[PDB]
């Protein structure tokens, strides 16, 4: 339960560190830098997926082309 | 005991809060986002090739199996 | 503004600190660790089979290729 | 840099939430529950690895056994 | 050209060894024993084909079933 | 020189021609064809399984690839 | 048994068609043309073998090189 | 009945036997053997590549599996 409250630091801290930050410039600079950060991560994994799905799918293609 | 701690948190709070709002705000954020958007553009690249290739692979598999 | 916040952190601090030290300490921790050690024992299981099998696989591959 | 300090909450918080916790019972209950938590995670991934390394290694074994 | 004539032995020989054979009983016993002989041979090869076409086709099926 | 040869061919010709037409005709041919038809029945067997299996294989491949 | 004697034509025929042929020039021209004929056939099949043994062996090599 | 046949065999026998021994002997045989030796040289070619390649393949497999 110590962590339950340890993340209650990180949540409320982040909540008001942003809230007390300039709501004109940051509202655009943060959101962009959050949105892109996530998007660049999601894209990373989806690459990692498609990386293998290519490989394994290319394995089969070799198979068919051989005889 | 906590008095020595929670006040030292509040020391750092304004120390960085209204401080880097001014001259080290668009020095870091706008440089960060710069390489970020560059990375995003990079990622969009690979993820394209991979999906576009896994369009070509799965198309040639339809052919080679029916053939 | 922070005064309403950082004190409310200290409210929760002793509220859970010397509080759950007494009767809800070995109620949760000793139950947590219980299923944890059970899980660990579970994991040690699969990871065994998998290494032991990938001992057998790589041994039969030595044979079938030389043969 | 806001995160740099946001994790400075989680670090020092955790540092003294544990430190002010009972150093007799927790020193044994925490360390065990941290050590096992990590170990159960590391084991999880190593399973995930060996999971595929089996599969792909079994693919090859099929290959050799066929003709 | 010696073979060209060597097979001219085997052809005309066979032609009249059969022709001078009883045209009532042999016409049924030969034709059956020729027809089946060929058919059992053709079937042999077609098995040999389908033998491999199974194997190689089962290879691919393993591939798909793995991940 | 050929006179000693071509006459000895004609010796064997009637020696086996009207000879085994009588009692060693349906002794061999009807026994030959017996095991032949048995073999044919055998072959029809394997060739069935193999085509029927290569019906099942190519049907499960349609499924597993579309799935 | 008709074939048993049908090949007795082809054997003795070939035996003396060669024997009565010029034993000076043919003994060299035949033997060479027989020896090479067989050798070119044996080589044909051994190619056909090694043709597949390459293919199937290249299949495996692809497998290893992929991940 | 055979008299009309076996004599007609002997007609062809000398008709081609001492006949093509003279001018159509080294016209055919030496042309035959010509393209034959050329073919043999061709075959020695493929069979080389295939064995030499199946030296390279089985050598790279030793490496890639141990690696």
């Amino acid at each position: 339960s110590i962590e339950q409250l340890l993340e209650r630091q990180w949540s409320e801290g982040q909540q008001f560190l942003l809230e007390q930050g300039t709501p004109s410039d940051i509202l655009g600079m943060l959101k962009s830098l959050h949105q892109l950060q996530v998007e660049n991560r999601r894209l990373e994994e989806q690459i990692k997926n498609l990386t293998a799905k290519k490989e394994r799918l290319q394995l089969l293609n070799a198979q068919l082309s051989v005889p | 005991a906590l008095q020595k701690l929670l006040e030292s948190f509040k020391i750092q709070y304004l120390q960085f809060l209204a401080y880097t709002k001014t001259p080290q705000y668009k020095a870091s954020l706008q440089e960060l986002l710069g390489q970020e958007k560059e990375k995003n553009a990079q990622l969009l690249g690979a993820a394209q090739q991979l999906l576009s290739h896994c369009q070509a692979q799965k198309e040639e598999i339809r052919r080679l199996f029916q053939q």
